């Protein structure tokens, strides 16, 4: 049960960060531009069984575009990303959509306005209307705060499985093992760890 | 988690130490639970991410483990875990776990230590 | 690896190998896929790669291979077409066309290879953009001809035309020059007559075909731009609105076309056209009712079920109804025979508005807003919609989203808890709902009241009791505040409160209580007008809130704090005065008991509390009385302070974390009170000021000591973060006060010298990681407010922070992000208010200033970039303003061309697109300076050029050369043409910008037409 998801949108909108968050739980602060595409599998557990996305996280920077629309071939769904602190990124949404739907004529698509955690919002809620005539689902999201982070995948899952009552469910938790040379190096490793500051110590959690 | 008694629950943020890089990396935010298996009397940590409910921590509270402070925080513990199966196959990690307050951190430590004693029996 | 073979062009392309590479990429996984991906990208990007296209198309057995082939061509065609020998262009045209034909004639291919056909079509369209009609005049007539010979070809022609129309009318602005755009729009227009004829025929001689769908798809595009006669003077409206509505495969597209029609440019005085606009709507609605669903249908249920394309259809229906009605509903409002239709359309909307789907709801809500706003003003219209509006009141009241003030929420386990985070994405939704409901209330206040009062009574008697129901209702009631007359409001509010208190008594347990509390607080907070006329009531409310401040329920507790300040913000005057039958103004009562009241609150909550009290105190306009109140309010923090100041001045050993927190909270409290009291805060500020600056110093010493003893890592520690919080809060306090200060003389005479003395050297002489950006922020406000009064001070500020800050932020764009932002804000205001400070800088420092500005341009971070551009513009103005003097002269000689080239660089690199406008402005200003002979010295040096040579002539020459070298693929004439246009246009920004935009198009291709820059 696996579906191809293409992820498109302007450079710096948070596409890769968003994905990584889902993959590993982490938040990547650094902007390292995607080169062409990165394919990542991504599984979710639902009341209707597991669902697998093969996430094709494409480059937003023209100069790192690679095959561009070639990535879209046989996509079964998609996420178009923009950055609510950057108006140009919203302006470019219909360009991304155009290129996308030309290859993928009848797929479910989520429009996502990222980085809403940022105080000085520039693309006003009210302005976000492109999705309506195009039948795209829309969500305000933040990869940083995790605001609505699950929503795009839940929606897409419901549309692809064809079950509106689909929910994420807790995976059963296998009893973990009772385990017990390295003792020496573990001392060293622990030291380095203890004395490396934890990030964002000014967050709530 | 049907066979398990919830000894302690607390909202937390879990990190893993990327050794290669030299940074802490978030592994998940959610309810960290101490669970006692009713049949075996073993106590584990089980932690799931908000919303996705994905397991980000699943390991026994080994007697051998020690909660250490982090230089940056008055509300976190760091410790070596030799067998976490959250991701699947048993794997070693250096974990950090941060709480909403010092009180909560201090409560976790106490609970952790008790659990360790239970596991010893 | 084996796969890399395709990269070696010195050997024939192994097509079989290519196909493997491609399969590996698309169908493969992990390392293999990844390698293949890189290999393919390398191949594609190879500038001769295109030469292999024909070979691939012919010999590949993998459609993705061919697709890729087509992407390569597309890149070549769009970028380098006119670089190609003529023969190569023809050849490419021919094999692209041939391929299309060949794929259309083979049915199996046509049916199963749509992706590849679609790509091919687009590739062709790219050729047309280059070649048509000037070098392909017969394309259309032959396209037309070919269409009758084959159903596949014909259908495919429709796709081609849809793409062409898109590329020409919808997506041309960013992608073509003004001239070329016009040319192709004109060309499409001149031949549309024939295009349409084909389109109409096909539509007539068919029912529900893929050909019909394709045709209809193309119609959707054409509708964006075709003249209205094509729509209104043919039978097309009848077809769309009857025939094509009945079959579902055509329905979706038809409805979208009809939506676009409902926006056509259309005369207003033409009765017959009105009739046609009425008729298609009437037809359309008739088809819905008979072929899809009746008006009574449960659209909520249908949507929720999500069969087939139901959600989409419902969405498109909403879009259709809302668009049409918004524009045309007046056509239906007067004629009695049209009444049913008008109302039925609305009834559909009502039904759609019950659907559970936020975004869809917003769409419908926007329509309702439009409607009610109109009904509120337009004479004799509201009565038409009375029943519609009545049903609408229900829908909205029952779908009220949680206001931002309501801080409690139900968790997954059915517990009423404090929210984890703000629901940021429902802020606008609430405003929209409130707006519509306000209007609805005004339209019929009796109805609205009866609805609410009886819904409420059904909560009390338990019949309808639930969290959701009391909530949505309470929120609704709160949201309509203002809509009634004071007198009407009075009775209404009395009834509501009585009932809510009733519920409070009947509904027990902690979760229930949390819910009812939240609801009451929201309601009371929303009716200040009421509170102001009912002192006893108000007083009792506040006291109750204080009780909540000892709630173990954190959500309720927190809400009490916010509600308190929310009320105080509106009602403060009633707390400051002595009320009838009171012994003292209430503020006195609050202050006396402030320790008790706030004991269980979190610090920040305590600060909010103090802030509120500040609002009240500032109502007291008598100075003696006010100062006395301020004094009393500050009694506890001032006593804590006084004792702390003792212990630290004896010995700088504060090393206590507990003490640090105490101090931090003292300052924070001062900040809180200063925020609300502003200028009135001055006496309290003076009580602590000198000791506070001493404490700043003491703490600074600790931080440095700590870094020295422990390393940079010290800065991460709780201890050090704590000490810095003190410094930051101190900075914040002074900033806050100065920003609101009314007596600027005291600022300058009393505050500024010790401030500067305390903070500047410390900032300068700390290691980078120990430097607070907040210092920069403070200094901005200082310069902003009293900069004109402290020339020497401004100089001091610069000396102390300019170079050391610059050096932090000039290695990359990312490190020290706050410093970066505050840094350019500081420079901005200095440049604005105290330009003289920059005149005093040594030449070396001034050069770094110029560097600093340009560096700012190159940021993508908008906060930095925007300021950069502004500073540059202000600087140019500052210089201009000086007139023909040596400094101005030197400035231009050293820097005019640096600014011109830097500005050009960011304009043209494709990485600063957000700055286009301000870049353009700056550039235009710079060019206008020469064009207007506002630069008194030659911009060139002697022997470089003949002696008489005007700055205009030189500027041209510089620019032509810069562009020639920077963009060597441009022709001389292109450069010359561009520069002539641009310089001539240096007084008209909108035109100037269009010329810039055209240039940005031309630099992306080869062979751009120089005459394009004559567009007018
Ligand atoms: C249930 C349990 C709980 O713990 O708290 C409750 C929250 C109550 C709140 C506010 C209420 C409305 C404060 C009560 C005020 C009150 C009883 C004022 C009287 C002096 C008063 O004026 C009474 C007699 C009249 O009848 C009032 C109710 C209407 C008026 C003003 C009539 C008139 O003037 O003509 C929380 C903020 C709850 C959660
Ligand atoms: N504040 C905030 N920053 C974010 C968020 N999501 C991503 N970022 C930041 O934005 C920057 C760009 O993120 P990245 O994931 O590389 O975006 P991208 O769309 O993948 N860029 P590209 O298309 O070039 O591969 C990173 O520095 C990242 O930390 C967010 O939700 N909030
Ligand atoms: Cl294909
Ligand atoms: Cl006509
Ligand atoms: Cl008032
Ligand atoms: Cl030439
Ligand atoms: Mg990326």
């Amino acid at each position: 049960v696996q579906f191809k998801l293409v992820l498109v949108g302007d450079g710096g909108t948070g596409k890769t960060t968003f994905v990584k968050r889902h993959l590993t739980g982490e938040f990547e602060k650094k902007y390292v531009a995607t080169l062409g595409v990165e394919v990542h599998p991504l599984v979710f557990h639902t009341n209707r069984g597991p669902i697998k996305f093969n996430v094709w996280d494409t480059a937003g920077q023209e100069k790192f575009g690679g095959l561009r629309d070639g990535y879209y071939i046989q996509a079964q769904c998609a996420i178009i990303m923009f950055d609510v602190t950057s108006r140009v990124t919203y302006k470019n949404v219909p360009n991304w959509h155009r290129d996308l739907v030309r290859v993928c004529e009848n797929i479910p698509i989520v429009l996502c306005g990222n980085k809403v955690d940022i105080k000085d919002r520039k693309v006003k809620a009210k302005s976000i209307v492109f999705h309506r005539k195009k039948n795209l689902q829309y969500y305000d999201i933040s990869a940083k705060s995790n605001y609505n982070f699950e929503k795009p995948f839940l929606w897409l899952a419901r549309k692809l499985i064809g079950d509106p009552n689909l929910e994420f469910v807790a995976m059963p938790a296998l009893a973990p093992p009772e385990v017990v040379a390295l003792a020496a190096q573990y001392e060293h490793d622990l030291e380095v760890a203890q004395t490396t500051a934890l990030p964002d110590e000014d967050d709530d959690l | 988690e049907e066979d398990e008694e919830v000894l302690y629950k607390v909202r937390a943020k879990l990190f893993r130490f990327d050794k290669d890089a030299k940074e802490w990396k978030e592994r998940g935010t959610g309810d960290c639970k101490f669970l006692k298996n009713k049949k075996t009397n073993k106590v584990r940590i089980l932690m799931r991410r908000d919303k996705t409910l994905k397991i980000c921590a699943n390991h026994i509270i080994a007697p051998e483990y020690t909660l250490k402070p982090n230089v940056g925080s008055d509300r976190s513990w760091v410790y070596a875990c030799t067998a976490d199966i959250a991701e699947g196959e048993a794997e070693a990690f250096t974990f950090a776990i941060r709480f909403g307050s010092k009180e909560n951190a201090d409560k976790f430590k106490e609970e952790f230590e008790k659990a360790q004693e239970i596991n010893k029996k | 690896g084996a796969m890399e073979g395709i990269l070696d062009f010195s050997n024939d392309l192994d097509i079989a190998l290519l196909d493997q590479v491609v399969s590996t990429f698309y169908q493969g996984s992990g390392v293999q896929q990844k390698q293949a991906q890189e290999i393919l990208t390398k191949f594609q990007d190879n500038p001769d790669a295109w030469q292999k296209a024909d070979q691939i198309l012919q010999f590949s057995t993998n459609p993705q291979s061919k697709f890729i082939a087509l992407s390569i061509l597309d890149k070549l065609i769009t970028r380098k077409w006119k670089l190609l020998p003529n023969d190569h262009r023809i050849g490419i045209r021919n094999f692209v066309v041939g391929m299309i034909i060949s794929m259309c004639q083979d049915d199996e291919v046509f049916k199963t290879q749509k992706n590849l056909i679609n790509k091919s079509d687009l590739t062709l369209v790219q050729i047309l953009k280059q070649e048509w009609p000037q070098n392909w005049p017969e394309f259309i007539p032959e396209l037309i001809g070919s269409s009758s010979s084959s159903v596949n070809v014909c259908e495919n022609n429709m796709i081609v035309l849809k793409l062409l129309s898109e590329e020409v009318f919808d997506f041309s602005a960013e992608q073509m020059t003004q001239a070329k755009a016009l040319h192709l729009k004109n060309s499409m227009s001149k031949e549309f007559e024939q295009i349409f004829k084909l389109c109409f025929q096909v539509l007539e001689q068919g029912s529900s075909s893929s050909l019909i769908v394709a045709t209809l798809e193309s119609l959707l595009r054409y509708l964006h731009w075709i003249p209205y006669r094509y729509i209104y003077e043919t039978n097309i409206l009848e077809l769309l609105s009857t025939k094509f509505m009945t079959s579902p495969d055509t329905r979706a597209i038809t409805l979208k076309c009809l939506t676009e029609v409902s926006n056509l440019k259309i005369p207003q005085d033409n009765d017959l056209i009105k009739r046609q606009t009425v008729l298609f709507f009437q037809n359309t609605l008739q088809q819905i009712a008979t072929s899809v669903m009746p008006v009574t249908a449960d659209l909520k249920a249908t949507y929720a079920n999500a069969n087939g394309n139901d959600q989409s259809f419902l969405q498109d229906l909403a879009m259709f109804l809302t668009t049409y009605l918004a524009r045309n509903r007046a056509l239906l409002e007067s004629d009695e025979s049209l009444r049913e239709l008008l109302l039925n359309a609305h009834q559909y909307l009502i039904q759609l508005s019950k659907i559970e789907e936020r975004e869809l709801f917003k769409t419908t809500l926007d329509y309702w807003h439009n409607l009610v706003a109109d009904l509120f003003y337009e004479p004799l219209k509201k009565h038409i919609y009375e029943e519609i509006c009545s049903q609408l009141r229900l829908v909205i009241i029952e779908n009220m989203v949680r206001p931002e003030e309501v801080l409690v929420v139900e968790n997954d386990e059915g517990e009423i808890v404090r929210e984890f985070v703000k629901e940021s994405d429902t802020i606008q939704l609430y405003k929209s709902e409130r707006e519509v409901l306000v209007y609805l209330t005004h339209l019929n206040v009796i109805d609205t009241e009866e609805i609410m009062i009886s819904k409420l009574a059904r909560q009390i008697d338990g019949s309808e009791w639930s969290w959701h129901n009391i909530n949505t209702l309470s929120w609704a009631i709160g949201s309509i505040s203002g809509t009634m007359s004071e007198d009407t409001e009075k009775r209404f509010v009395v009834t509501v409160i009585k009932d809510l208190l009733d519920l409070c008594v009947q509904q027990s347990g902690q979760d229930n209580q949390a819910v009812v509390a939240s609801d009451i607080m929201y309601v009371v907070g929303q009716y200040p007008r009421f509170l102001k006329a009912h002192w006893n009531f108000l007083r009792t409310v506040i006291l109750q809130l204080f009780e909540f401040m000892h709630e173990t329920h954190e959500g309720v507790q927190d809400m009490a704090c916010d509600t308190f300040i929310k009320i105080v913000q509106k009602c403060k005057y009633h707390f400051v005065i002595q009320q009838p039958r009171e012994s003292e103004p209430f503020i006195q009562t609050i202050i006396r008991d402030i320790q008790k009241t706030t004991a269980d609150l979190q610090p920040q909550q305590v600060h909010t509390f103090y802030k509120a009290c500040g609002i009240i105190i500032s109502e007291e306009r008598s100075v003696a009385e006010r100062n006395r109140l301020l004094s009393d309010l500050m009694q506890l923090p001032n006593m804590a302070w006084d004792t702390i100041v003792e212990q630290s001045t004896a010995n700088p050993t504060l090393l206590d974390s507990e003490t640090v927190k105490i101090i931090a909270n003292i300052i924070k409290t001062n900040v809180a009170v200063c925020t609300s009291m502003g200028a009135d805060f001055y006496p309290q500020l003076g009580h602590i000021y000198y000791n506070m600056l001493q404490l700043y110093r003491a703490v600074s010493s600790m931080i440095s000591a700590q870094v020295a003893a422990e390393g940079l890592i010290a800065t991460k520690t709780p201890k050090v973060r704590g000490l810095r919080t003190i410094k930051k809060e101190i900075l914040k306090l002074v900033e806050t006060y100065i920003s609101k200060a009314r007596n600027l003389d005291d600022v300058v005479k009393v505050l500024v010298e010790p401030l500067l003395n305390a903070v500047l050297e410390d900032y300068m002489n700390n290691v980078p990681d120990a430097r607070d950006a907040e210092v920069l922020n403070c200094m901005t406000t200082v310069v902003e407010k009293v900069g004109h009064m402290i020339p020497q001070g401004v100089i001091l500020i610069l000396q102390s922070v300019f170079e050391c800050t610059l050096d932090m932020i000039n290695k990359d764009f990312t490190e020290y992000p706050e410093h970066r932002v505050e840094f350019y804000k500081l420079l901005k205001v200095i440049n604005e208010k105290s330009f003289a400070a920059f005149l005093e800088l040594p030449p070396a420092a001034f050069k770094l200033f110029v560097d600093a500005i340009c560096w700012a341009f190159k940021h993508n971070n908008r906060d930095v970039e925007v300021n950069g551009l502004q500073i540059a513009l202000d600087l140019v103005k500052n210089i201009e303003r000086m007139g023909n003097v040596p400094f101005a002269n030197e400035f231009h000689k050293n820097y005019f061309f640096i600014f011109v080239s830097e500005t050009f660089f960011v304009l043209t690199d494709s990485d600063h697109k957000s700055g286009f406008s301000k870049q353009a402005l700056l550039l235009m200003k710079l060019i206008s300076l020469v064009y207007d002979n506002k630069i008194s010295v030659p911009l060139y040096q002697e022997a470089e050029v003949p002696q008489g040579t005007s700055n205009q002539v030189y500027l041209s020459q510089y620019l032509a050369n810069m562009l020639s070298n920077a963009f060597p693929h441009l022709t001389s004439e292109q450069i010359a043409s561009f520069l002539s246009a641009l310089t001539k246009q240096c007084k008209d920004l909108v035109v100037f910008k269009g010329t810039l935009r055209d240039f940005l198009v031309q630099i992306k291709e080869v062979g751009g037409d120089p005459t394009d820059y004559l567009f007018a």
